[PDB]
């Protein structure tokens, strides 16, 4: 992902 | 001596003593435990909104139940020999409540204060009737809508209509977990406890409410105007574009989230309709918007469009919701509670120790 | 040829040939839309019942007044082609109506039976007046109490005494949505509109009518002998207390809900008062309950008590409540129908196109 | 003429033609690069496998959202035509994703298909509802639970209910690599990537799922009869003791890699909690567990255990999960695209040139 | 009584008691064998290092784990009796370890104290969090690198965050073995046992952290101004050009000796990603390296210019290398043991004796 | 035209053009300079082994390092124009080393190349994997011990593995010395320049691996059966026990010479190891031995034994030391040179001029 | 809530 | 260790 | 109704 | 060698 978590 | 006003309300619990026009203690009402291995058992408040990160966070209120006793003692424990400073025994005290909640829920509090903080004597008032004392009026609706629990209590000339009453469990925290929705197709994720938290503060800064939601969709897609930059703890940048109203727009339809319901104005509109007409004007003139979620900036000027078309025309819309309206409820309990007349009402230990919980249903 | 009676009430649907003891088509008057995405566009009774879980539910019916006649018309297509199996073209039709409906109602539905079914004539008729000729008598009080409307009207000797008739809105709805208010403060939830429909299903099964209310709440405080269980779809639990009769306690005392009006008991009272003296001995010893709401157990007793006390010394009163009372205006119909004096009253098709809706006021 | 199915999962690659009842082409999705200097500058799938020794192997998909796309692109060319030996633009193309990704990830794909392959239509489908296809059913709630991502869909009767599907991270890689800690402590090492494939390979053969995952540790504690041997690509013997079970265990305790959720089965358990409950009940009837990570000996028991404690007593919970579970999702796709009704929802490269990106959320 | 604190690291043995400031038995961890003819079986510590040149020596520890139990427990014996000149059964002893090193390892030892040296009570730490009470912080980050192993433990408030612990096997004898076939390629040639140490001489003495590593590279090559020289043992002068700073370079790129893991500075990164966002910020201001390899001059600087770079802009990144880091986890272990509040955590040999050797696991 | 090939080994000069199967010019890397008064000022290769009795011979190269520039130019010299009969600026040359041999070597032999023999381009490659080429295989691990010195290189697919290169000074030379002074206590004496020629002969006729040093022990013991007979060039008769085998077995056992190094059986091993697990199998199945040390009798045998005990059961080693081992170099670089890929990689004259000698090393 | 809803 | 790497 | 009540 | 053994 762009936040929260990686991807 | 002082009568002691406490607020618990789902999202924030607001206590202070009456006759100040202002909550001396506002704190979330989340009682935290530790989600690995390590120093206390548990976090209160803003102890737990410091330290969230390594908790995991309980609400123990919900929709204006209490679902956690252990809790919610915990917390007005803390409350009271933390927050304010005081012993209970020494001040009567005023809670409150949300319509149609279960009388199990009611009793169960009234008992907890006459065992556990030995309360002098006590009483449990509705929150929208304290909200209309805080607007200095005798007639109107009043709209509560908070974290919780949204209601509408129609009061005319100082009398109830409870025939009238509505009660809609969308509210605050509904908002906040649509929205977390929304951020992911964004391209973000909130999914932990303490990120919960995180996204509620953008809520409270950044959504507004649109005039006209198709329009301001429609601008949105048109260009990047309307986009917000929000910084996260951690320094990074969230990029905001509709969302900033989508989210909010839930409220005025909640098949956004599957229910059933329709939006709070055709809420509103319906409890006036089930009065009748002959006060069906001066209710239209006197709406009174308060509780957390009607600081949304715009939302009474969308109110007031919605009920405009849905009233019969000539029928003056006027909507009250003045500055502080978030506090009002508490205000409203300073000012019953300072009311000379108002002081027959109180629950004695006495009587309740004599007649049983079913006392409070009065 | 054999005519078909239709009985449109705003609960159930029930539809058969005269002739016959018994409808042959009795469903809900419902029609559902899909609340969410995913397959009709609608569902009608039975299957509306069927997937409710994801329906919207409505009435098309309200008070005895159609509200939505694409949803009316549509039940009327179901039952004639999926429930009945039959060409309406093939046979008279009997369309029953409460007392005071709107005019404009009345010939609304006229107009599409002479326009959509091109039926071959058709009569409409009031639901109490059959009643009364399914209970075998030409003298007495018929009071219809279902879902939508209740009403009644004292007949004498074949003649009507409409001067006399009273309305009262408050019916089987009412005591639905009650009920929901009260199943609240015992500690449960229904506020969807499937939940309505559950809510509906207990009411018919554990609700009674107290003989002396206030007694009877004294004894349901007293012990848990009178708590049932109730079952829900999903296995859970529901434990109800006084709830048992405190919901049907409404039709003797109306303000419970915020109306004005006298409960039934003085409503029956009152219309016999408004008949001339000479026939009201006649008439307390003739009185007929019909409809679905006089299904509750007991409830006869205590109508006859509240009557007996409101009633001159001596009048005996009594009231007949028959088995199949729910059926009773249907069984009406078919008798009317098969009547053959009757057949002078049908109104054709030819009658219609030529005067126009307004003949159907005669 | 035929249309292509093509799963892209974040584990396996698994594509082939609609009609048949297995995908022809099913391979890791991954990319190998030399880790060391020398000839290919990458190796895909079976060819990273087999050299992976020298090789840094990268996924391009993670939980579900593609962050590498030079890699990703790089698949798909090497599938169409060196494992399907096929020209993309003869056939229309199935692809497949989790709920809930990132909008952006879905467009960029499609931006993709109509450039780079030039496909003459495609369409992308939640791989939950496929697999509800596979299993014959129109009513029952997917858990699908692979590599990549879990995810939890109620469907009923043919529609969807979008506000109470769940996401959970939690999936194959992340047991993967608690394993390797476990690994650690029982004495072995295992931290190259080239290993952790190795890893991967002793999960799928020796795990299973405890049904009392605390009797299973005393157990094993007790003695060495769960203990089993596996051998390494160079001879050496692994001896592994009740590790064949802890791994496994934390779909049902999260908070074993540290996560706040809880395990699959309330995971499960809250979507039907949020359905209305008028059909909970065939929702318990009907759970279907697809996707590799279901494959566990075992699993289906312990998850009937599990919910039986958590749904109310009698609602049998009946837990389908046949044989093939592992390719369910492809099996659906095969169907879907074969259906004749479906052939409308083609996404044609003519509709997306007109409208642009934003069309495929439809 | 006063406890004993007892460092077995994989380079030197750190020794002395609870309540000094200082370590007073520091000695190399190596046993040595004469490998000619020719007077003690073995020789151990400072004695081997003073005859190294007509030994075999080796390390009975390797990255962590101890590989060879009859010299290890030499080396505690000769610890014990020889340094400090004390019967271990006179005190309570600390030992410590690093995190994930096999469960075996660490009974093994635990079997060993209560047989052979027959401990009153002993407790084995990790490494790492006793290097955090030494820096006087609650929270942060430990990054312990020594001869032995790299790790990096996230601490918050005093609470653990194990999820997020990383290994790395890369540390200072592999920094060593590289530095010698850099030597190789320059002139020089060092194989044996004992020239190892001498290697590990320069290393300490000449090598340093550049800051852009690649304009170091450029400069080294454009002159001698970075020559030095190193007089060996016998005489002879080694002249060293850029190997002053492309052996530590190796930390921060892996790759140079074949590894596939990142460098330090990204594992440390890593770790705090794994974090919830609550605490990032925490972490990032509070960074802690300890350990013999963060001695390098200017290892800080360049850390902190990796990780500024890594990080989010804005998140001030603070690290704290303090004088006498290389005895930081010793230090804690002194204050520790002097802890009041931690003496309920020694385990006593009744208590062993009863439970048995997974006691420790606690 | 045709690249010519020269082997610089520390034992012979193996030169000639490629494309050709065998060398053309073979001889002793030797230079002999006149012990006593008198005519050349000194004589190479077969000249001095044909007068070596009156000579100080001397090798320029030691341990694959050139110690002596004048002499290995000078070899060069005769090479080239006495032996090969070619002016070096006709052909492209393909010179070798081993590996991490000190940079100043190789730069510096390009340097001659470029300056006294002005070679139109050249290219220095290793000669572990010229072998490699010689045996028909991409993946094996390639054991060269000549004269000079002994290194292990493995190669997987076409890729070099640098991080896990072995060299081992032991060779040809040392085992020489070592049998010098065995032969002493056998009642010889072998000291001077010449007479080191002479042992060097014998040890190529009489000596062999044996395959249980122990029990061949036992048995030269136990009887004359293993004795020789070898006539010195003047006549006398050498006999010869035990020591036909007790000298190369200081291959399996370094420790005979007072080496560190563990034999080159667990130097094989231990280069295994230090590759990643999934390669392991393919290596073991492809070990290939060349150059002169492994033309001893039975040696593949031994070498098979020592490593199926050190590698895991079921391990298949096998061992591919095929007729001309001995030139497997030579034989790679005629493979090589004529491989028209390879042509690219030459360094041409011009290249070198603007670079400067650091351009080997690529 | 005891059904209906959590709470 | 007793697989991967040596200890 | 259309006025008085809902319907 | 310039070090480490002759070489
Ligand atoms: N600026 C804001 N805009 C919108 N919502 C807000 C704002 N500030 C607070 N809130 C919301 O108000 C709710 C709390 O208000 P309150 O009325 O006190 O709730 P309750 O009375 O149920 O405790 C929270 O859900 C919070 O997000
Ligand atoms: N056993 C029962 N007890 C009480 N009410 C009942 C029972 N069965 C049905 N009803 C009620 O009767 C109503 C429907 O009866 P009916 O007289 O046919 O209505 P309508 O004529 O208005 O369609 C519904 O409100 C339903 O709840
Ligand atoms: N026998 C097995 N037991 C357990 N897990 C398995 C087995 N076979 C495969 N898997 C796991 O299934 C996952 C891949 O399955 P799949 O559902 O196709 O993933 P995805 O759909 O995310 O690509 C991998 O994580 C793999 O380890
Ligand atoms: N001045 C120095 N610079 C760099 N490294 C050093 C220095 N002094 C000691 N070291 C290294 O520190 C390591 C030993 O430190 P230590 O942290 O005590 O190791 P361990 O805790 O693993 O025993 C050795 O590898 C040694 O070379
Ligand atoms: N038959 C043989 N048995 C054993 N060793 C031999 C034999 N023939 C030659 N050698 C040895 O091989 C070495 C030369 O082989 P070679 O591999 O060409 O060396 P280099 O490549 O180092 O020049 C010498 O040490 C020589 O004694
Ligand atoms: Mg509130
Ligand atoms: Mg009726
Ligand atoms: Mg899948
Ligand atoms: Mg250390
Ligand atoms: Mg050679």
């Amino acid at each position: 992902w762009x936040a929260x978590c990686p991807a | 001596t002082t009568a002691l006003v406490c607020d618990n309300g789902s999202g924030l619990v607001k206590a202070g003593f009456a006759g100040d026009d202002a909550p001396r203690a506002v704190f979330p009402s989340i009682v935290g435990r530790p989600r690995h291995q390590g120093q206390k058992d548990s976090y209160v408040g803003d102890e737990a909104q410091s330290k969230r990160g390594i908790l995991t966070l309980k609400y123990p209120i919900e929709h204006g139940i209490i679902t956690n006793w252990d809790d919610m003692e915990k917390i007005w424990h803390h409350t009271f020999y933390n927050e304010l400073r005081v012993a209970p025994e020494e001040h009567p005290t005023l809670l409150t409540e949300a319509p149609l909640n279960p009388k199990a829920n009611r009793e169960k509090m009234t008992q907890i204060m006459f065992e556990t903080f030995n309360v002098p004597a006590m009483y449990v008032a509705i929150q929208a009737v304290l909200s209309l004392y805080a607007s200095g009026r005798t007639t109107g609706i009043v709209l509560d809508s908070g974290d919780g629990v949204t209601h509408n209590v129609p009061i005319y000339e100082g009398y109830a209509l409870p025939h009238a009453i509505m009660r809609l469990d969308l509210a605050g925290r509904d908002l906040t977990d649509y929205l977390m929705k929304i951020l992911t197709e964004r391209g973000y994720s909130f999914v932990t406890t303490a990120e919960r938290e995180i996204v509620r503060d953008i809520k409270e800064k950044l959504c507004y409410v649109a005039l006209d939601f198709e329009n301001e969709m429609a601008t949105a897609a048109s260009s990047s105007s309307l986009e917000k930059s929000y910084e996260l703890p951690d320094g990074q940048v969230i990029t905001i574009g509709n969302e900033r109203f989508r989210c909010p727009e839930t409220l005025f339809q909640p098949s956004f989230i599957g229910m059933e319901s329709a939006g709070i104005h055709e809420t509103t509109y319906n409890s006036i309709m089930k009065c009748d007409i002959d006060i069906r004007k001066d209710l239209y003139a006197n709406n009174v918007m308060s509780g957390g979620t009607t600081m949304y900036p715009g939302i009474a000027d969308r109110m007031q469009k919605e009920i405009t078309a849905l009233a019969p025309s000539t029928m003056k819309i006027k909507i009250i919701a003045p500055p502080e309206r978030k506090y009002s409820v508490w205000i409203g309990g300073s000012i019953l509670a300072s009311l000379s007349t108002f002081q027959q009402m109180w629950i004695t230990k006495q009587e309740y120790d004599e007649a049983g919980p079913s006392i409070v249903h009065r």
